[PDB]
């Protein structure tokens, strides 16, 4: 009731209600290191939560106060645990409490304690219909928020969840392509639900890839988003692969071409292929225009490749 | 000659956005903006650079910091061991002793921190948590005297450990808390240097880690989850400790480390189309040594004996020229405030930038002055090697509480 930032706001040493309680100092010793000068406001309720935990005081009041210390420091997780042994003694609403931890995520969306707290509400009243859109809108927010991604993959998998998601992917993408997390979300839907080892579903998947790498070459993720639903297989298996990279690199030259390029002449190069000592100098090549021109930032991982593809294809 | 930043062929490194613009890009053009002025800052200004450490600013925000703090650390209020360790490795780093009146208070309040069943909290009657008892025992260990080791009651830090174990061979961050591989790591730093793993404690484990690496070669926080510095560093170390690295695909892990170094900024970001940070100077370049040591363990013949698989000098570059606060401390990027937190983990980084260790060989590259080298640092536990040595050869001496 009586909010952190209300100008009628008291110290709770000056409330009737708390008169018969006395506060617990925090105990830092005689002469004490990484000591906070902590505000006025903010050791005045670290007092009382000292004292209401120290009896084990189960009460509304305490319950109330949890909400002071939360917002105080929504770090505290020795709080939210108090917070949730007086969620089930004071045997309180929980559908009220979804409202406060959404309230209190749209305010601090990086922190842990609060979407672990979340979570175990879900838990308890076993009901996900609010998730995908609550996650929706903080990641309305923050497309990347890794909590908010990471809630969402437990909701998906706990609730099977699966029918929308990947149409969820879409309207992302479609509004950043090179959000890394919608990728990595994508991934997570199809390798769940169909899979990766169908053809159909390989292909449309290759297709929408080039598809991206074709209307934004430079962004990394399109990339490592094909290298990564392939390499399981081994690029090798793809002939024409190899043969389709070769024809956009005048106009859609990268980086990225490249290494991909010497990803693919390291699995032929494995499979015993047509031209051993042949391959191993188109890649050996394109190391050194990476390790010294085109990527050189790497430079240390380059020469690696270039010194031990030599040292394992020679003879 | 001289500064790689600042080469004419860098202004090619800049952000080809391919004409099409997003979130992503916008921002990362932007920092990019930034840091071109901090990198022409040199030029434009008209005399030539040389890059310093600020050394003794650093000291004495640290020096202040290990004992008292502003109301801005309220929100840090259940994370002090992690602001002693952060303190004292900074201090570490540069070499700076702890006298024996400081050493004596920080061991008499992480003892204040310690649960009486296992573990530390984040202050004083906190209940335990794991990132915590890790700060408190690297924070004790930094410490390395006999009261510091003495501290820690094992009989307890094994049951603790024991209470968060699940199942599946991972870990609760604390009992109620949840997981996250964050546990398996501190679970491991914090058994291994005190010595009281058992057989069954990490079983499962390192499976577990395993499935948290996904189709981008690093590292997610659980399975299914983007690959990220912070996870990425604490599977691989988790890895190493139990000496299961095996069970990781390494050479994608190595792919995607290496890819995370931003090709301007020089620095590193904690996943892909995401921002360099300074911090990622351990997370992410602290990888490549582990990666090392490892592929060393399996004969790879084709390692260097000078260098880590990182441009070692665009790092420093960016360290020094970008994430240094002229009052004292370090930062994430330009633009953001000093906090004890990159003042650890830029300097951690600095020091990993500067020493190639690797069974015979030693290698150092100190960019700008040479009073900028920093003490070495372990990379499986980030505090110095010595001080790991001298904590285990310790706890090697009790046995495993068991027998
Ligand atoms: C915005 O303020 C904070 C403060 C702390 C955190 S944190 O505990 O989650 N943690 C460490 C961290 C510490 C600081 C910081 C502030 C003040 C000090 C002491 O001087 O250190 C700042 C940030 C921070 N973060 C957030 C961050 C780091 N780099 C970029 N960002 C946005 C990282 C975070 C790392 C961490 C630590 C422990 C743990 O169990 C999990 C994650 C996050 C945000
Ligand atoms: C031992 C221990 C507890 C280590 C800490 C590990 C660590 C650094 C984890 C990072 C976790 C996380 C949710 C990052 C997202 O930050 P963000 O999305 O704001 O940052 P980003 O954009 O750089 O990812
Ligand atoms: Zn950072």
């Amino acid at each position: 009731f009586l909010s952190l930032d209300s100008p009628t706001y008291v110290l709770y040493r000056d409330r009737a209600e708390w008169a018969d309680i006395d506060p617990v100092p925090q105990n830092d010793g005689p002469s004490p290191v990484v000591q906070i000068i902590y505000s006025e406001k903010f050791r005045d309720v670290y007092d009382y939560f000292r004292a209401v935990l120290q009896r084990d005081e189960r009460s509304e009041r305490a319950f109330k106060l949890t909400r002071d210390a939360i917002e105080l420091n929504a770090a505290n997780y020795t709080v939210w645990h108090f917070r949730r042994v007086l969620l089930r003694s004071l045997q309180k609403d929980l559908q009220e409490e979804m409202n406060y931890i959404i309230a209190i995520i749209e305010e601090q969306p990086k922190n842990y304690q609060v979407w672990h707290h979340r979570r175990v509400l879900v838990e308890w009243l076993k009901d996900p219909s609010q998730e995908l859109e609550f996650i929706a809108d903080i990641l309305n927010q923050d497309a990347k928020n890794y909590h908010a991604w990471q809630h969402r993959q437990w909701v998906i998998q706990e609730f099977r969840l699966w029918d929308n998601e990947l149409q969820y992917v879409d309207q992302l993408l479609k509004e950043d392509v090179r959000n890394n997390s919608v990728w990595n979300q994508r991934h997570f839907v199809i390798s769940n639900t169909t899979g990766y080892s169908d053809r159909a579903v390989l292909e449309r998947e290759v297709q929408y890839t080039l598809e991206m790498i074709k209307l934004v070459p430079h962004n990394e993720s399109a990339w490592n988003y094909l290298k990564g639903i392939l390499q399981d297989r081994g690029l090798s298996r793809y002939p024409n692969l190899l043969n389709q990279l070769l024809d956009l690199q005048p106009s859609h030259s990268s980086p990225y071409l490249i290494a991909f390029l010497v990803d693919i002449y390291e699995d032929m190069l494995e499979n015993q292929c047509d031209n051993k000592e042949d391959i191993l100098n188109k890649a050996l090549e394109l190391c050194e225009i990476l390790a010294k021109e085109k990527d050189t930032i790497r430079k240390e991982y380059w020469r690696y490749i270039g010194r031990s593809l030599q040292s394992k294809h020679s003879r | 000659e001289p500064l790689y930043s600042l080469r004419p062929e860098h202004a090619r490194e800049r952000l080809q956005d391919d004409s099409v613009e997003t979130v992503t890009s916008i921002e990362q053009a932007k920092v990019e903006e930034k840091i071109q002025e901090v990198f022409s800052s040199y030029k434009f200004n008209h005399l030539v650079p040389r890059l310093v450490l600020q050394r003794e600013k650093h000291f004495h925000y640290l020096k202040r910091g290990l004992r008292q703090l502003t109301d801005a650390y309220e929100c840090l209020d259940a994370s002090r061991p992690w602001l002693c360790y952060w303190i004292l490795h900074s201090l570490e780093l540069l070499d700076e002793p702890i006298p024996q009146i400081v050493a004596t208070d920080v061991c008499q309040f992480l003892e204040l921190c310690q649960s009486p069943d296992g573990g530390f909290g984040g202050g004083p009657g906190q209940y335990p948590h794991l990132a915590p008892t890790y700060a408190a025992v690297n924070a004790l260990c930094i410490i390395g005297t006999e009261e510091a080791y003495n501290v820690i009651n094992r009989e307890k830090l094994l049951q603790y450990l024991y209470s968060l174990k699940q199942p599946d061979g991972s870990f609760l961050m604390h009992v109620g808390g949840e997981v996250d591989v964050r546990s398996a790591y501190c679970a491991a730093s914090v058994a291994s240097l005190t010595n009281i793993i058992t057989p069954d404690l990490f079983e499962g484990t390192a499976e577990w880690i395993a499935r948290c690496q996904n189709w981008e070669g690093g590292i997610g926080g659980v399975p299914g989850m983007e690959a990220h510095g912070g996870y990425t560093f604490c599977g691989l170390a988790a890895l190493v400790i139990l000496k299961k690295e095996r069970s990781l695909n390494l050479k994608s892990l190595l792919q995607w480390v290496t890819s995370r170094q931003m090709r301007f900024e020089g620095g590193f970001q904690g996943r892909c189309n995401k921002l360099v940070d300074g911090c990622y100077s351990f997370w992410q370049a602290g990888l490549l040594p582990l990666l090392h040591r490892a592929l060393h363990a399996q004969g790879d013949p084709a390692l260097s004996m000078s260098h880590w698989m990182f441009h070692q000098q665009a790092l420093q570059e960016y360290i020094l020229m970008c994430c240094q606060c002229p009052a004292g401390g370090l930062l994430d990027k330009p633009g953001k405030s000093r906090d004890f937190y990159h003042t650890c983990y830029c300097l951690s980084g600095l020091s990993i930038a500067q020493h190639f260790g690797s069974g015979a060989m030693l290698h150092d590259v100190v960019m700008g002055v040479p009073e900028n080298v920093l003490q070495p640092t372990h990379p499986v536990y980030n505090i110095g090697p010595d001080k790991v040595i001298q904590a285990t050869t310790h706890f090697l001496q009790k046995p495993v509480p068991g027998f």
